[PDB]
Parts: structure tokens; sequence; C-alpha cells
RNA sequence: GUAUGUCUAAAGUUAUGCUCUUAUUUACUAACAA
């Protein structure tokens, strides 16, 4: 029952290609679900090893936001006109020398909204960590 | 025109309520609805015609055109 | 007073609010599996400032003034030493430099 | 490359840019236009355009912002098309083809055969196309 | 012990419906709270009788009172037990709280029932808002101003050209201009008059720090709705920033918004009561940033974009590497000074070197510092030639006088000038 | 800024002395800025 859901995510979280194909956006579905939704988790882990150096306190509940991207991504609930451009942060996020592109597509993805305020927010805090934490590296 | 009746009306509570409230103290609980009534009777009464003329027009220009 | 005599409510225990909550009262009387894990398994498993600076090197506006063109000088000194103190981004370096030789 | 005209039939013209998207010049209301052609003009000032009332114009297409027509190339019944190459060559609808001087505006007029949209073979000095209606294309 | 604060999402109607009320806030509790009686808040003795509630709420009332309706305790006593006690929009439990605001007296009250221990707090609450809610606060002034007895008084000073210095301190902050929201071509027409048509515009959402340009670009389809394109270029523009902090995280929520134009702070204080937290700030110096869109590349940039969309840059990039960003600042602020004197003088002077390329992400041509310097004098001596131009005496100028001069923004008649000065 | 007035809003009716380059005026207009 519950162990072999343990068993069967844990080893599924660790068997992934963290990349987004910029072209595989016009194919329609759970791939770029998938890669963006565990592509996330490296940028947690990322996170976890200087939270020393970083401000803790955001990181907390910037968890707790995520929650429901996690509870879209790998249901595939996330729309595709969000995807599209959820998908579009990510990748841009992913080449160091795409910082502008970066918080650009998180603009454009901002731009019924109470915690999609909440988490889509909570994913510029993961931009301006990630941004922070090439730097200073 | 209805500023008549309102004033009648207004006039009838004025008198209704000081025979209503001799002993008794103030307060907004008398009822007592006939006379005004009456008026707002009286008052359908002259209007009736009026109203038949107007809007008796009224939906003959919404039917017919306007002459 | 005109509002205390308008008031609807006025002189009174609730007599009608205690039957209301009587009749509530009474009626209070008369009464996820894989994917909640999927997402928990990553750690959550609960359920002046720098302008002082500026502020310093526009205080170093005040020393190269005050050695050269501070009031004597109308426009050979004080407006054209002027153009040259504070204004340009160079006057970052003519601290910088200073700083450097400091050092 | 850059600036780009395109006439309307609400009888106005507008110079844009290439891509911007917000008009540099919308041109006078009194006149007519159908077909707009750039004469080959030797400084590349000029932006032609044909009429409805008979009469092809001229702009001072450099600056965008000018548009004084110097003289005005009357006499050619129209409902069709011209091309310039010193000379411009327009057709009517009525009739015939219409060579004028492009400096003094007059000069021979060509039998057509109706319809009219000119043309010259610009790798040569002197060749004409004419389009009649119904495969009847007359070269010179 | 309070389980869960709620808040139950009305109609925008219930804001201001009287007939009616859905409660605003609604109280899930630990366990049983055994709430007294119903009573008003200075009502001191709140007798605590055996019922017991699992969940309270709380509805505001506004209200607008005249010189015969003056008192807000019987009212809101009213307006209490009459929602309860209605069968139109009940409350999750008939036991609840109720505040009350008479918005044209400023007496605040609140009737309903009270959790024991909670009476001081819900008291020293409607004390803290009524000495200063943001909104209210507006309100007050907004009346303030529609009776002209606005009395001119500032906590915190402008930005003038003494404090420019402290405008960023270690501090998130953002910078905003409307200027060119609302651009026009101006078409003859048949008639001959004059017809103004819209054009795509901008957002000037500055952050000197990062250097971080925001600028949300205006598609003429926004203005395509409506009529009246003045006021509503302010509103745009309040409401896209709004929006914009909105969509920023509690820590890059910019503290002090800056304005150039302190006409469009107006309708930003409304804009901004999403989040009473972030600080407004009219600057008494005018910046130059009309002339900010004139700048090549940025110009281009608004002349492409066929949507609602924002495309943001970093307005300067090189400097930040080599220098702090208030040195890059003041070469940018001297760049957008010399444009607005002068475009075609400003272009002249970066294009002078033909040799010199702009880089592809960056706005501006990367210069070596020596030459940049250089430029940068020449930039000044066109900023000064401008002045000697129109103002016909930038010659004789004093060091901070000059400074200011430079800016443009330090007023003669601003009072803040005449304090740098007598320190000085 | 308006009254007001036009415009669009999709389905196929069966026939064989001049050109030029510019700078200046004046006027009018301009819910565009001051
Ligand atoms: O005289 P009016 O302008 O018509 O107003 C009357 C009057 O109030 P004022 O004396 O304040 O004007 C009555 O008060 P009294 O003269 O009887 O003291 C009052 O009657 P009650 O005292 O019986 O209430 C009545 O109020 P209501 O309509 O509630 O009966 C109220 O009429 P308005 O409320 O329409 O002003």
């Amino acid at each position: 029952n519950r162990p072999e859901r343990i068993q069967e995510a844990i080893a599924q979280d660790k068997t992934i290609s963290v990349i987004i194909d910029p072209s595989q956006i016009g194919s329609t579905k759970p791939l770029l679900s998938m890669k963006c939704n565990l592509y996330i988790h490296e940028i947690l882990s990322r996170w976890k090893a200087s939270l020393e150096a970083y401000h803790p306190e955001l990181f907390l509940d910037t968890k707790k936001a995520l929650f429901p991207l996690l509870l879209q991504l790998r249901r595939n609930q996330l729309a595709p006109d969000l995807l599209i451009s959820l998908a579009t942060v990510l990748y841009h996020l992913q080449q160091p020398k795409e910082i502008n592109l970066a918080v650009q597509s998180y603009m454009k993805l901002s731009i019924i909204d109470e915690r999609t305020r909440l988490w889509i927010t909570s994913i510029k805090r993961l931009i301006t960590f990630e941004e922070w934490y090439t730097s200073n590296h | 025109k209805v500023m008549h009746q309102i004033r009648a009306c207004k006039d009838l509570k004025h008198i209704i309520y000081y025979k209503f409230n001799k002993n008794l103290g103030k307060g907004p609980g008398c009822g007592f609805w006939q006379p005004a009534w009456r008026v707002w009777l009286n008052f359908l009464r002259g209007t009736i015609p009026l109203l038949e003329r107007y809007i008796g027009n009224l939906i003959t220009r919404q039917f017919e055109g306007r002459s | 007073d005109w509002d205390s005599r308008k008031d609807r409510w006025y002189g009174y225990s609730g007599k009608e609010y205690n039957e209301l909550i009587s009749k509530w009262e009474r009626d209070k009387r008369n009464k996820e599996i894989e994917l909640m894990k999927l997402e928990l398994y990553k750690d959550s498993v609960g359920s002046t400032g720098e302008g002082l600076k500026l502020n310093e090197l526009n205080q170093f506006a005040r020393s190269h003034a005050k050695e050269m063109g501070i009031r004597d000088e109308i426009e050979d000194k004080e407006k054209v030493q002027h153009v040259l103190v504070a204004n340009p981004t160079k006057y970052e370096y003519l601290k910088k430099k200073r700083e450097q030789e400091e050092t | 490359g850059s600036k780009f005209i395109s006439s309307s039939e609400d009888k106005t013209v507008r110079i844009w840019e290439n891509q911007i998207n917000v008009p540099i010049k919308q041109i006078s209301d009194t006149a007519q236009h159908s077909m707009p052609f750039l004469n080959v003009h030797p400084s590349q000032n000029y932006f032609c355009a044909q009429s409805m009332d008979n009469r092809i114009y001229s702009f001072s297409l450099k600056p965008k912002y000018k548009r004084h027509p110097k003289k005005i190339f009357k006499g050619h019944s129209s409902a069709g098309y011209g091309i310039s190459l010193r000379y411009i060559c327009s057709g009517d609808s009525k009739s015939r083809l219409f060579t004028w001087d492009w400096n003094t505006s007059r000069l021979l007029n060509n039998i057509n055969k109706p319809i009219t949209q000119v043309d010259w073979h610009p790798q040569e000095t002197s060749k004409v196309i004419c389009s009649g209606a119904a495969g009847k294309i007359y070269v010179c | 012990q309070i389980e869960s604060v709620t808040k139950e999402t009305v109609h925008p109607r219930k804001s201001y419906k009287m007939n009616s009320s859905a409660a605003d806030i609604t109280m899930e509790s630990v366990h049983e709270w055994e709430v007294s009686k119903p009573s008003l808040l200075h009502e001191t003795n709140d007798s605590f009788k055996g019922l017991i509630t699992n969940k309270m709420w709380f509805d505001v009332q506004l209200r607008y009172g005249d010189y015969d309706s003056h008192d807000i305790s019987r009212y809101v006593r009213a307006k209490f037990l009459d929602y309860t006690t209605d069968n139109v929009s009940m409350y999750p439990s008939p036991t609840g709280v109720m505040i009350g605001i008479d918005l044209a007296y400023n007496m605040y009250d609140a009737y309903g029932n009270w959790f024991n221990g909670l009476k001081p707090l819900i008291q020293n609450s409607m004390r803290t808002i009524m000495k200063a809610n943001p909104a209210l606060y507006v309100l007050r002034e907004r009346i303030r101003k529609g009776l002209q007895i606005y009395q001119s008084s500032v906590q915190e000073p402008f930005l003038n050209s003494s404090n420019y210095a402290e405008l960023f301190n270690n501090d998130i902050k953002l910078f905003v201009d409307d200027t060119n929201v609302y651009r026009v071509t101006v078409h003859k027409t048949f008639e001959g008059n004059v017809a103004t048509k819209a054009i795509n515009g901008c957002i000037f959402t500055l952050n000197p720090k990062t250097g971080h340009l925001f600028l949300k670009i205006i598609h003429t389809s926004v203005w395509a709705g409506q009529k009246r394109l003045s006021q509503l270029a302010k509103w745009k523009t309040a409401e896209e920033v709004s929006a914009l902090v909105r969509s920023l995280p509690k820590e890059e929520q910019p503290k002090q918004i800056i304005v150039t134009r302190k006409a469009m702070l107006d309708p930003l204080e409304v804009h901004m009561l999403d989040f009473p937290n972030i600080a407004i700030r009219p600057t008494e110096l005018r910046l130059p940033f009309s002339a900010a869109m004139s700048i090549d590349k940025l110009s281009d940039v608004v002349m492409k974009a066929t949507e609602p969309q924002m495309v943001l840059f970093n307005i300067y990039d090189d400097w930040l590497d080599r220098i702090s960003s208030y040195t890059a600042f003041s070469r940018l602020t001297l760049l957008l000074r010399a444009l607005k004197t002068n475009e075609e003088s400003a272009k002249m002077i970066l294009l002078s070197d033909p040799t010199i390329t702009i880089k592809s992400y960056h706005l501006w041509p990367s210069f070596t510092d020596e030459q940049w310097i250089t430029i940068e004098s020449q930039m000044r001596d066109l900023i000064l030639t401008e002045y000697g131009r129109k103002y016909n005496v930038n010659i004789s100028a004093l060091t901070q006088t000059e400074i200011k001069d430079i800016i443009l923004g330090q007023n003669i008649k601003a009072p803040s000038v005449k304090r740098q000065k007598m320190a000085e």
C-alpha cells in the first residue's frame, strides 16, 4: 500500500533528465510536466545546501507555496496557458546567460488569483535565489 | 400633487398619535392605519382615470406610431 | 437625538436573540492517497547603507572643491571644477585611486 | 527597406517605418489614390501614385513628412495602373497608354489594342509591357 | 486559541449592500470558546453565559452618517441583530462580532459576542486602525482635498537634491514614471481639425540598485476600451505597477516607491492600498525620464510591442560590473538629462565614434572608463549649454546649486533647497 | 469632453519657368503637455 508508493516514487524521483527542450512545448504533456517538476526539485536541493548563507525564513513557506505545483504537475492539473508560460521560465532559468529571459518569462507568466499569486510569487524567489546562487559561487 | 396626500397622511399621524399616546408615552408601536389608508384609496381613485389616459397613450405609442 | 428614536431596536434584553440561539443550539444538537506523499517526499513532511558610501564620496566632492575653486572664481574654477566634481562617473576613480594610494 | 507606404480606398496614404506600426504621415483628404509606385528617382525622393480623378500625383518621400506635389500628371481616365523608369508611363480605363515626360508631364499617347497595367524592362533603357484584358500583352 | 482565520469571499456588492450581509471573516476555533452575550465594545461587563461557539464571524459595516444619524453604536447593534435573525444572508454561526465605521465622523464602534480576553484586542485594534489605516487616511485626505483645506504636512520629506544620496540605502526600492504611457500620433482629418490617436507606450519602472528597468509596454488595445485617456493613463499606470508589486514576494516587494509625475501619485495611493507597507515618495526633484524612452533600443522595443507584454532590461550592465550602482546611475542621469535637452545632440555624442559598438543585450555603448569619462564630460557640457541657452545664468553657479541644475529637480521655491543651503 | 452622424460585423441567384535642399513666419487646429 503506502510502502510501494514510497518505493515507486522515490525510485522515480532519482530517475529523470533535468532538461527542458524549448521545442517540445509545441507538442501536447506529462513529459514536460515531470521534467519541470523534478527540475524544480533540483532548484530545491541547490537551495538546501546554502541555507545558512541565504535567508531561510521565507523558504520555509516557499515550500508550502511550491506544494500546489507538485500536486498540479505530477497530475497535469496545471493549464496549457500556465504551463507554456511556466516551462518557458524554467528553461531560461537553466542557462546562466538568460537572467533577463528568466524574469522576463516570469513577468509574462504573472501578467482564483489567491494561492496562484502565492505560488507564482514563490517561483520568483526560486529565480531570485538561483540568480544570486550562480553569482555567489 | 401627491404631496397633498402625503401631507394629509402626516396630519393624520400627528392627530392619531396624540390621541393614541395620551397617557401612553412615546415610541413607534402604534398601528391604526385606517384613515391614511382611506387617503391613499382616494388618491388612487383620483389617479385611475389619469393613468388610464396616460398609460393608454403610452402603450398606444408603443403599438401604433405616434400621430 | 434622532437615531435613538429611530432605533428600530431600542430598550430590550435579547429575548428574540436568545430564541435564535435556542433555535440554532437545537440545530447543533440535531447534526491525497499518494499525491500528498508524492509532493511531501521532498523535505516538508509536517502536514545608513551603501548610500552612505556615496555620502562619503559626496563629502569627498567637498574636498576637491575646497582645494580648487570655492567662491572667488565665478566661472573659471567654481563652475569649471563644479563640472569636474560630483557629476561625472570619473569622480568615483578620483576617490578610488586616492583610496588605493591610502591603502 | 525601412520606410513603407500604403494608400487606401478612403483616399488616404500612409508613410510608415518598416515595422513601427505608427503613421509617420497620413496624407491629405480631398484627393483620391489607387496605385502607389515610387519613381526610380535619381535622388530617390519621389513616391508617385495614381488617382481616381484622372491625375497621377508625386510626393517628396524623403523626408517622409514632406508631401507637397510639384507638378501633377493629368489626362489619363483612370481605372488602372502606372510605372516609371526621365519618363512615367501609365495606362487608362477607356482606350490606351500614356507616356509622360516626368519633368514636364506631356508626351506621346500610344494605342493599346480595355485594360491598363504598364511596366518597364529595367535592365534595358527603352522597353515597356502593357497588360490588356484577355491575352493582349503589348511590348515595346 | 484560533484554529483558522478564513475570509469568506462575498460579492463586491457586500461592501456597500445594506439590506443584507454575508460575514467577511469566518473564525474556526481550536476548542469551544464560550462567548459572552452580545454587547458593545465599551460595554465592559460582558456576561459569559453557558452558551458556546466552535466558530465566530467578523463583519465590517461601513456607514456614512448625517447630522441626524451620528451615533454608531446603536446602528451597529441594530445591524448585528438584524442580519442575525434575518433569513437572508445567514452567517455560519448566529454568534459573532460586527464592526461599523462612521466614515463621515470617524466614529468607530462594534457590537456582538465576545470570546474571553478578546475585547481589549479589538478595542486597541480599532483605535490603531482609526489612528492610521491607509485607506481611511486616503479617504480623509480625499475629503480634505474636496474642501480645499489640505494642510501640506508630510512625515517623510521629498527627494530633493540633498536627500538624493539617501535615496538608496541597502534597501529594496522601485522607481516609477508615467510620462510616456499615453503617446499620440497627430494626424489630419477630413473636417480639417486634428485627430489624436494613441500609440504604444510604457511604464518606466526602474530599480537604481540592480539597474533592472522593468517597463510594461502599453499596447494601444488597452486605450481602445475607453475615453478620457490622460486620466486613464494614470490609472492603468498605477494599476500595472500595483499588479507588478503583487506579483513580487514580501522580501522583493519594494519598500519606498518613487514617482516622477507628482500628479500620478494620487491614483497610485489608491492602487497601493492592496499592501500598506509600500511607502510612497513624491519626488521634489524632477528626473528626466520622458527622454528615457527616446533611447534607441527602448523606442525600438516599444514600437515592436504587439500586445499586453513587459520586456524588462538592465538599464546599465557593464557599469554595475565596473562600479557601484550609484556611480552608474549618475552617468545614466546625465545621459537622460542630455536626451531631454536634445535627442540629436545626445545620439551624436553617443555615436561620435562609430568604431564603438552597442552590445546585443546592453542598451548603451560599452566604452572604456577614460573615454567614458570624456563622454560624460561632454554630456555635462551639453546640459550646461542648454541651461545657458534657456535659463541664461549657467555661469555663476554654486556647487550644490550646480548639482541641482544638473538634475533640474531642486526648484527655487522648494524649501528643501533653502534647508540644505542654510546648513552650508 | 461631448451631443450627434457615418462605418464594420461573411457566406457566393443557375447568361454567353521648374526640380531640389532647407531655415523662418503667420494662421488654424489639437481632451496632447504646461
Ligand atoms: O413631525 P414629523 O417631521 O412628521 O416627524 C415625526 C415626529 O418627529 P419629530 O417631532 O422629531 O419631527 C414624531 O415625533 P413626536 O412629535 O410624536 O414626538 C414621530 O412620532 P413618534 O414619536 O410616535 O415616533 C415620528 O416618527 P415615526 O415615523 O417613527 O412615528 C416622526 O416621523 P418621521 O420619523 O417620519 O420623521
